[PDB]
DNA sequence: CTTGACAAAAGTGTTAAATTGTGCTATACTGGGAGCTGTCACGGATGC
DNA sequence: GCATCCGTGAGTCGAGGGTAATAAGCACAATTTAACACTTTTGTCAAG
RNA sequence: UCGA
């Protein structure tokens, strides 16, 4: 059965969790959208901005290119096809433009081909270079005007302005304390009355609106300048701000024009114009500062920002300082905004590719056919999707991984902030944050608060203003209005909580929870204005999957969430028997599962393909991808859960997912858990387990790895993938099918070749001993040498994927000078080993310490032993009670088996679970009563000892006492070693855990003697690079602190890069002798010669002041 | 001081400014190369201009470019925006670029470095282990002590000589008792070191008697774990070895864990009972 | 052969620097796009800095250690290990004399 | 211990006409209990055939001497329309519990 | 801990002096294949072995007990390095 | 959550500062090592066990 | 990359020399081989 | 293929600043400790395997295979050494290499180094 | 161990075919070009 | 000497990750390299 | 970017 819980009932479900990536990108798509009627913004803005292109006026050479549509469609290859090809998933985009001569007035229209622009896949993750990647959302303070208290002046106030990043300069209204006012932009200081020159103002209008506020007149007045006129004093600051070029007149009408009036160089987001407009209490249309009207420049922006600034500084109410980190003042860069922006500037590079090319030439043969380029645009957009900070490897570690990852936002990147500049207020959580971004979930490293994750119900409009759903109310009336009230708008009304005294759709108790701006205040049935849909919105995805989360401290909660990201697939995976009930749309919106699109009936199961002929009469099927490799090597599988045939409704799940249990996310398992200090093996957040599960293969998964090799043609001539090797014995040639590659289903130890390759080594005369060695056996010197591709240590198992495409094959392109390439998957079943990372939803980590045999184990009177027995230490220090309550509900619930839905902040409580305990116990004591048993003497003993501290209420019979004890969460356990009970009760039950990504089978590495770096002979690093650890500066220091002189010396010399040191060492130990003393570390010698390149005379002396030769006979010239 | 105006510019050796290819087939190289190159370009072009009696203006300007180029091949960034590989914002790293800085040839290669005969892994509690005891991964230790096992195989029959041992090991995972118990004969006596980053107290690096145990994990005495600033939440500790018998002496004498049991800071005990122990004992 | 207990530092003079060098690097070019052999004067030149191959000359008339240090007459490469490629410097003779930005732009500014 | 099928590459690849994949059919393996009628029989072998749209169970095997199944009702795979599968297994006897990875 | 430590440290003034002692002596033991030493059959630091029980090859432990008796002698500027090292590689192969 | 998250960020950045400190310390007194058993200085500084309680 | 002036390789204690009894008296004699000269 | 130029070693990789390119390149241009001892080994093991050959044919074998001075001496030269015709030196090589072949196929010491 | 005969490996001489380096083009072209931000602390030179 | 600028720093090891794309041309002299012819050396063979 |  499934029983579930909670008081507050969600009035509306969660809008799709995949849209913030898909929809906000889709807005800049305009795919199906007609070529004529379009949105003018997004990708269409990227066109209308860079168009129309023109050089001339009516004159000798004129040219004008004007914009028409960019055919969307024709994807070259489907997702899967692109992924195996290493090609980007993309599609041709077709721009139709007209080339009109200024002179003849002859319109010559031509449609051209821009290039291949990557298109979005289904779940919202693009495929670039054959690899699934993702664009993480970006965040920055929304464009507009702002007002803060003067950082310099004690009581004064300063203003600021700014558009899209780099797409306009900063502006500041600061009053330096002269009593006069100096505006400052891009490192310079000039009077506020300076810029008013061409602004269309003079001595008059200035004092018209100057004194309308207060004492502010004088500082805004000047004499030595103001006598001048717009085109006269125009050259003043132009002479100043740019000494680089000669201060002409005509060039003061140009260089300044592009700064503001140019819509393309000042381009200001539709949101910036918006918010700043309704902010200053004025109106505007153009996204520029001032328009270019017929010579001089008119005014729109400056007058209002002056009005509001001077107002605020005067102290007239309603004009306040706009909050800095406030969500109402900060927008979100989404996929569409980003891609479209990059399209704008990249296509501007292409605009250079247009205006410049059309005059070197003859207007005779002319058409955008020859005038249009690709690489500036195509490679700009190619650059955005890879090298940028906001685009990286998709999180395929699990479905919920990519989900959450796509729902994460970073203030970092190109035009946000950077690591070097961050304060407290930067990564902090603003008062009005609330139901918008997750207050906890964030990397526990130096990125805490740096990368926040999106909340549940919170949305993002095209304006970047985040809007959290609320609920309107008029005097105790619950309205069906779902209010998306803006952050800035949220600060206005009075907002209650979802936990409000809900009864009879009316207000129950007088005093009610509520707030303004984030300030808690008790309210009355009248002043009630808004409410909350559900507390769910106050957190993110993973954070919402934690039951009784109100009992866990924020730290460990955070850890629990990001660890839910760290989760891996499980073959037998079992969804939490106690969850928050959110897992339904978790598997739906993840798009990792297969459902019924409409009403229909199953025909055939066939774990390859499930064919279901729908009620609509048409024959449709939905095949399945079974056991496919992901980015993290985490296995992707979909298990058909429907019989040979039956009829299903629309939305019913016909197939599982990498972790999906009957339409529920299954991370780990709910297996029996005990809590006690067991032989100190669980010491300090350590774990312990039982072999029993290893039999049942509870946590065991499948991991796949990507193997590849290039056939590249050498300067001595080409290589190839073949089955021949000169010296290879028949033994190693086994698994190769017929052509020199490993077949499907063959086990490979981590010595074993997958793909063989053959080359020819450069010709060098064998050393004398080698010459003779070659002579005795007469071994042919086969000019072909083995290039074969082996497998790394620790990675071994069977083989599934085998794909090889040579040069010239259908739908493939290779590198310039390569012949073939081979790619093989290696699949391996990994059972959970000793030392692996495991953790729960409540944020308690650990590693496996010594799995105990099924024999010995703290069983119960039913003889059922436990599976973990986790130590009770990390609980009080790290303060998480959620795992405790979860374990109790699992205690009473294992007997019942029914599920538990405990939504965050609303769910099971002490009385409920108490009744569950009493219930399960009644039926348990029943279980032993009719089966011919009674109270165990050992249990009598434990109850007696517990009765001393009042753990069980005295005077009551041991039956009732065990009822109480069992109710407390703890029962009687018998040591599986001795058979004797334990001095006191031990809380046990069913609790949810997880098998973390980090696996000892991988992380573990060692090297004796490997290769070295080219520059300096210092050994390599990394694992697959086969390299040793480095000894840090602090390591060195500690080593000195011990006072081990030689250990340190050998470390820095013989043991690391020393010239003959390492060699003579290997010699020594190989011969059993003792390693001699080293001479030069050899990184040192490099240092010396570097200093020589700096003409630093490097003189190494000796016991008394004499040149020592550090380089033996080396440079004596 | 006239030397500060130096005429002949020292050129760094080619192998110090490496250029070599890879499996991909393309060639790579350092930045200093390109710097040197463009420099010589300017110098030579200047030389071709001077003798032919070029106008004084172009000459002077070329000398300007000479100074700026040289000084760029030294301190690049000390004057103006540094010269970069054309089209890429990545600045060309000069001499002074490598000599100083975090990852510079100083702090990165002379005050610390990658070392041979090492490796690391996860950590697991040691309740059976003594103060001088560490669980050592099987496979790790095999590919750790490989020279030692080589000589041990030289002494103890099974293969005639040195190379035979190597090739009888690296190929075929055939870890059968010939090895598993010989490495043992070399194991006793000399001990190795364990370190848990960060290295704060010297006790962050201690030494333990190697004991080979089945697994890929690492066992360590629960009490000194505190001194290493390490809990069991999934940490990773690194292991190495004091090759020289002198350095080995050092390792077992003052470097051994069982030896320094007190705080070098507070003079108070170090490994004193922790968590569970205290719990049981007290109760 | 001798303990090094002391490390000095000083200013290298032009003549000294010349003595450090095994030759002037003329053609500012890596190698041939075909042969991958160090260019005639190219920065990677094995003819002055050191042989591309251990104990060998360039053209290959001296392939062996039987000739030690003897300069090849068909090539002009000292027959020796390629090790010297790391320890042997060059120099560039600058037409017009040029200072060094170090003691110039540094805080104390020696020359200034 | 031992399992073979004329149709498969490995422990994974999905057999047509069979709902569960191979390793799931293996989930149904170790959960199968079988006793021999002889104390002296070390190893053995078993043969299985299920064609058509009929399911597969421990009882569907080919009975023989010295073999008895204790759970004929054990579900193996739900075979869809016309699923054809051949199967064979060596069920041996030993002591304790040894994972597949430690024995060949 | 390593058996017989407290006394060892109790001998040399410098905690480090001991290390120098141990190092040099032990290395000398590896030089001659253990025929130098002042340890008799009962004092031979035998190591436990499944195969057969032999003397521990490690020079360090050997050095430990070697000084543990005190039969050795340690001092600075004891004798000129010449005759010191020349007669050591003579007596034993 | 406000308060806590603030705390966490704090501790992190402060770890970085710790690294700063320590390194700098190892670059000054590092050249100091106990050498002369007794230098022979007659100097010394007394350290009273008596600390004044403020405002008390 | 040399011997650190402190620790075991200190310029105080690295001078310490050790001899076993047999070889001790072996050299303790041969020092007197120079009394005839 | 010729088009693309050498890639800078200073190219930062990964998501960080500190992850570089240049120090990720292996140095194979120089011998390795395992290779040093391997070469020294073949040298020594063959050096002792030398004495089991006829005092004349061993010395001769050191020429034809280019051992002594490193430069291979032709049949005519070794013949001009022992005062024997080059044909003699030839059959000397046959019988020497085969006698060694007996000792090899028996001892199985140098059976390694088979690449 | 050696002599003559002879096949192939190797040496050398001379050319054809490729690769590479150089000079020049004439209506008139005559002072670039690209932007960027949300630290922080202290030490020094330098402009008040 | 008083405010205001260039200058130098800022935590440990790791796990991975990665791969890429602008620009004039034509005749001709000067060599370089590939081709070819043929002498000699050297290694093999038949048979003293 | 994520572990510790
Ligand atoms: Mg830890
Ligand atoms: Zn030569």
């Amino acid at each position: 059965e499934i029983k579930r819980f909670g008081r507050i009932r969600e009035v509306i479900p969660l809008p799709p969790l995949t849209e913030i990536q898909v929809e906000s990108y889709k807005k800049a798509l305009q795919a199906d959208v007609p070529p004529e009627k379009r949105e003018n913004v997004g990708i269409q803005a990227a066109f209308k901005e860079t168009f129309p292109i023109e050089e001339g006026d009516k004159g000798k050479g004129g040219l004008v290119l004007d914009f028409l549509e960019y055919r969307i469609g024709d994807p070259p290859f489907s997702q899967d096809e692109c992924r195996e090809k290493d090609l980007t998933y993309q599609a041709p985009l077709y721009a139709r433009l007209q080339l009109i001569h200024k002179d003849t007035g002859l319109i010559k229209e031509d449609e051209v081909f821009l290039g291949h622009l990557p298109l979005m896949t289904e779940d919202g993750s693009f495929i670039i270079n054959g690899a699934d990647r993702v664009i993480v959302s970006q965040i920055h303070r929304s464009p507009g005007v702002y007002f803060t208290p003067d950082p310099a002046r004690p009581g004064r106030y300063i203003a600021s302005i700014i558009p899209l990043p780099k797409r306009g300069p900063w502006i500041d209204l600061e009053v330096e304390a002269s009593g006069v006012v100096t505006m400052k932009v891009n490192k310079r200081k000039f009077p506020l009355v300076l810029l008013l020159r061409v602004l269309g103002y003079d001595q008059e209008t200035l004092v018209r609106e100057l004194s309308a506020y207060g004492d502010l007149v004088q500082g805004l007045l000047d004499e030595a300048v103001l006598a001048m006129r717009p085109e006269e004093a125009m050259v003043r600051l132009f002479t100043l701000l740019r000494p680089g070029d000669p201060p002409k007149k005509d060039k003061a009408l140009a260089y300044l024009f592009g700064l503001l009036a140019d819509p393309k160089r000042y381009d200001l987001g539709e949101a910036g114009r918006y918010k700043a407009e309704e902010k200053l209490g004025v109106g505007l249309s153009g996204r520029t500062l001032v328009r270019f009207e017929d010579g001089e420049f008119k005014d729109e922006v400056f007058l209002p920002t002056l009005r509001y600034l001077f107002a605020l500084t005067a102290g007239v109410p309603g004009h306040e300082v706009d909050d800095i980190d406030h969500l109402g003042n900060r927008r979100i860069r989404t996929v569409g905004e980003l891609m479209a922006d990059q399209f704008r500037v990249g296509l501007a590079r292409l605009a250079r590719g247009v205006r410049e090319r059309m005059v070197m030439g003859s207007p005779d043969t002319l058409t955008p056919a020859k005038l249009v380029n690709s690489r500036p645009l195509e490679a700009a957009l190619r650059e955005f999707f890879s090298r940028s900070q906001l685009s990286q490897f998709k999180d395929e570690t699990n479905p919920l991984s990519s989900l959450r990852h796509k729902r994460r936002i970073s203030a970092l990147g190109p035009g946000g902030l950077t690591r070097e500049r961050a304060g407290f207020d930067v990564r902090d959580v603003h008062r009005t944050h609330y139901g918008r971004i997750c207050p906890v979930e964030t990397p526990e490293g130096a990125n805490i608060g740096l990368i926040t994750s999106l909340a549940a119900y919170a949305r993002v409009d095209a304006l970047g203003f985040i809007r959290t759903p609320y609920r309107r109310v008029k005097n105790g009336v619950v309205t069906e209005e779902v209010v998306y009230m803006t952050a800035s708008e949220e600060d206005r009304y009075t907002i209650a909580q979802a936990n409000t005294p809900l009864e009879g759709d009316r207000i129950a108790t007088d005093r009610v929870v509520a707030r303004r701006r984030g300030e808690p205040v008790i309210v009355a049935p009248e002043e009630v204005e808004f409410m909350d849909v559900s507390p769910k919105q106050v957190f993110s995805l993973n954070t919402n999957l934690i039951p009784f989360l109100e009992h866990d401290d924020a730290n460990r909660a955070l850890m629990g969430s990001n660890m839910q990201t760290q989760a891996v697939p499980l073959i037998r995976a079992q969804a939490p028997v106690v969850m928050t009930g959110l897992e339904e749309r978790v598997v739906r919106d993840s798009l990792a599962a297969l459902y019924a699109e409409e009403d229909g009936e199953v025909v055939k199961v066939d774990g390859t393909r499930i064919a279901v002929r729908y009620e609509d009469g048409r024959l449709v099927e939905h095949p399945l991808r079974r056991y496919a490799r992901s980015n993290q090597g985490t296995a992707f599988d979909q298990r058909p859960r429907v019989r040979v045939g039956q009829r299903v409704k629309k939305g019913d799940l016909l197939a599982d997912g990498p972790a999906s249990e009957e339409g529920f996310l299954a991370l780990g398992q709910n297996v029996l858990v005990a809590i006690m200090p067991f032989d100190g093996y669980n010491f300090e957040d350590a774990i312990v387990i039982s072999e029993e599960l290893l039999k049942r293969d509870f946590y065991t998964s499948i991991h796949i790895e990507r193997y590849e090799i290039e056939a590249r043609d050498t300067k001595l001539g080409p290589e190839r993938i073949t089955r021949d090797i000169p010296h290879l014995s028949e033994a190693a040639l086994r698994d190769l099918d017929e052509e020199g590659i490993v077949r499907i289903g063959a086990e490979v130890k981590p010595g074993d070749i997958l793909v063989g390759r053959t080359s020819f080594k450069g010709e060098q005369e064998p050393s004398p001993e080698e010459r003779l060695l070659r002579s005795i056996f007469g071994e042919k010197a086969r000019d072909v040498k083995d290039t074969s591709l082996r497998v790394p240590p620790g990675e071994g198992g069977i083989v599934v994927g085998r794909l090889r495409l040579r040069r010239g094959d259908p739908g493939v392109e290779l590198k310039p000078g390569v012949r073939e390439v081979v790619r093989v998957f290696v699949a391996q079943k990994r059972k959970l080993q000793v030392g692996d990372k495991l953790a729960n939803r409540h944020g308690n980590k650990g590693v496996v310490a010594k799995i105990l045999p099924v024999e010995d184990m703290p069983h119960l009177p039913d003889g059922t032993p436990v599976d973990v027995i986790l130590n009770p230490l990390g609980v009080p220090s790290r303060m998480n009670l959620g795992q405790i309550l979860e374990t109790h509900l699992g205690l009473a619930g294992y007997f019942l088996g029914q599920r538990y839905i405990s939504p965050v902040f609303d769910g099971a409580t002490e009385p409920e679970i108490k009744e569950l305990l009493a219930e399960a116990f009644n039926l348990y004591f029943g279980k032993r009563q009719g089966e011919g048993f009674g109270v165990d003497k050992r249990e009598k003993e434990v109850l007696a000892r517990a009765e001393k501290l009042g753990l069980v209420s005295p005077g009551k019979s041991p039956e009732e006492q065990l009822k109480e004890l069992f109710d407390l969460g703890k029962v009687v356990l018998y040591d599986g070693r001795t058979g004797e009970p334990f001095e006191g009760p031990i809380v046990v039950g069913q609790m949810f855990i997880m098998k973390l990504y980090h696996m000892v089978e991988d992380k573990m590495h060692a090297r004796s003697t490997g290769p070295y770096s080219l520059i300096t002979q210092q050994p390599l690093g990394g694992k697959a690079q086969f390299g040793g650890q480095r000894f840090g500066e602090m390591e060195v220091w500690a080593l000195e602190a011990y006072g081990a002189a030689h250990t340190l010396q050998e470390m820095l010399t013989i043991k690391s890069d020393d010239i003959e040191g390492r060699n003579a060492a290997y010699q020594a130990i190989i011969k059993g002798e003792d390693v001699p003393e080293p001479s030069v570390p050899e990184s040192f010698r490099v240092l010396v010669k570097e200093l020589q390149a700096l003409a630093l005379d490097v003189q190494t002396l000796d016991e008394k002041d004499n040149p020592v030769d550090i380089f033996e006979g080396l440079a004596s010239k | 001081p006239e030397w500060m105006i130096l005429e002949a510019v020292p050129v760094l050796p080619p192998d110090l400014r490496p250029m070599v290819q890879v499996d991909g087939g393309r060639f790579a190289t350092s930045d200093l190369n390109d710097l040197y190159r463009r420099l010589i370009n300017r110098n030579n072009r200047l030389k071709k201009l001077l003798a032919q009696g070029a106008p004084e203006i172009i000459i002077r300007n070329e000398k300007r470019m000479l100074q700026e180029a040289v000084d760029a091949v030294i301190d690049n960034g000390r004057r103006g925006s540094p010269v970069t590989n054309p089209g890429s914002e990545r600045p060309l790293r000069s001499l002074t670029d490598i000599l100083s800085g975090k990852q510079g040839r100083f702090r990165q290669n002379l005050l610390g470095k990658r070392v041979d005969y090492s490796g690391r892994s996860v950590i697991v509690v040691g309740p059976q282990l003594k103060l001088h005891q560490c669980g050592l991964p099987k496979r790790m230790a095999l590919e750790l002590f490989k020279p030692f096992l080589l000589k041990k195989m030289e002494e103890k029959a099974f293969a005639p000589n040195v190379k035979a041992a190597r090739r009888m090991l690296e190929r075929q995972r055939d870890i059968k008792d010939e090895v598993w118990d010989a490495l043992e004969e070399v194991i006793h006596g000399k001990v190795v070191l364990l370190n848990r980053a960060p290295t704060l107290h010297r006790l962050g690096i201690q030494a333990f008697q190697p004991v080979l145990v089945e697994g890929q994990s690492i066992q360590l005495h629960p009490l000194v774990c505190e001194a290493f600033n390490a809990d069991f939440d999934g940490d990773q500790m690194a292991v190495h070895v004091p090759l020289s018998s002198f350095a080995q002496a050092e390792a077992r004498i003052q470097m051994l864990s069982a030896h320094n049991l007190l705080s070098p800071a507070s003079g108070e005990p170090l490994a004193k009972p922790s968590r569970d122990i205290i719990l049981g004992l007290y109760y | 052969k001798k303990e090094v207990r002391k490390v000095r530092i000083a200013l290298a003079s032009p003549e000294k620097i010349r003595s450090w060098s095994y030759g002037e690097v003329e053609k500012p070019e890596t190698i041939n796009y075909r042969t991958l052999k160090p260019e005639r004067d190219g920065l990677f030149d094995e003819r002055i800095f050191g042989p591309i191959k251990d104990y060998e000359c360039a053209c290959g008339k001296y392939k062996r250690q039987r000739f030690e240090g003897k300069v090849c007459e068909r090539c002009g490469v000292e027959v020796t290990r390629s090790i010297v490629r790391r320890y042997r410097m060059g120099h560039i003779e600058l037409a017009t004399p040029a200072a060094h930005i170090w003691f110039v732009k540094d805080v104390p500014s020696k020359i200034g | 211990t031992s399992v073979y099928i004329e149709d498969v590459l490995h422990e994974f690849s999905t057999i047509p006409g069979v709902k569960e994949d191979v390793v799931e059919i293996i989930l149904n393996l170790k959960e199968l209990v079988v006793r021999f009628l002889d104390p002296k029989m070390a190893s053995t072998t078993l043969i299985l055939r299920a064609e058509g749209p009929k399911e597969v169970r421990a009882g569907d095997f080919t009975p023989s001497a010295d073999v008895e199944i204790m759970n004929p009702d054990l579900h193996i795979a739900t075979l869809e329309e016309g699923g054809k599968l051949y199967m064979e297994v060596r069920v041996d006897r030993g002591v304790g519990y040894v994972p597949a990875e430690r024995h060949g | 801990a390593e058996p017989g430590i407290d006394k060892l440290f109790g001998m040399v003034d410098s905690k480090y002096r001991l290390t120098v002692v141990v190092a040099k002596r032990a290395q000398q033991l590896l030089r001659h294949r253990f025929k130098n030493t002042v340890l008799e059959p009962e004092e031979r630091p035998k190591m436990r072995t499944l195969e057969g029980l032999y003397d521990d090859p490690n020079a360090v432990t050997w050095a430990m007990k070697e000084l543990l008796t005190g039969r050795l002698f340690f001092g600075e500027n004891l004798v000129p390095e010449d005759r010191l090292q020349k007669e050591m590689e003579r007596l034993y192969p | 959550s406000h308060g806590a998250r603030k705390g966490g960020a704090d501790t992190a950045l402060r770890t970085a500062d710790s690294g700063y400190l320590t390194r700098k310390l190892v670059d000054v007194a590092h050249e100091i090592v106990v050498r002369e058993a007794d230098c022979g200085t007659t100097n010394y500084i007394s350290v009273p066990l008596f600390q004044m309680d403020e405002v008390t | 990359g040399r011997l650190i002036p402190a620790g075991t390789g200190s310029d105080f204690v690295r001078f310490t020399q050790v001899v076993d009894q047999r070889t001790l008296k072996a050299i303790e004699e041969a020092r007197k081989e120079a009394v005839e000269a | 293929k010729i088009a693309q130029e050498p890639v800078s070693l200073e190219t930062p990789i990964g998501d960080e600043k500190d992850s570089f390119y240049g120090d990720f390149i292996p140095d194979e241009n120089l011998p390795s400790p395992v290779e040093a001892a391997a070469q020294s080994l073949l040298s020594e093991e063959l050096e002792k395997a030398l004495s089991k050959l006829s005092e004349r044919e061993a010395m001769v074998l050191k020429l034809r295979k280019g051992l002594i001075d490193g430069r291979e001496h032709t049949l005519e030269e070794v013949g001009a050494y022992f005062g024997v015709t080059r044909e003699r030196i030839r059959q000397i090589e046959n019988k020497a290499l085969r006698k060694l072949k007996y000792h090899e196929s028996r001892t199985r010491k140098l059976r390694d180094f088979l690449e």
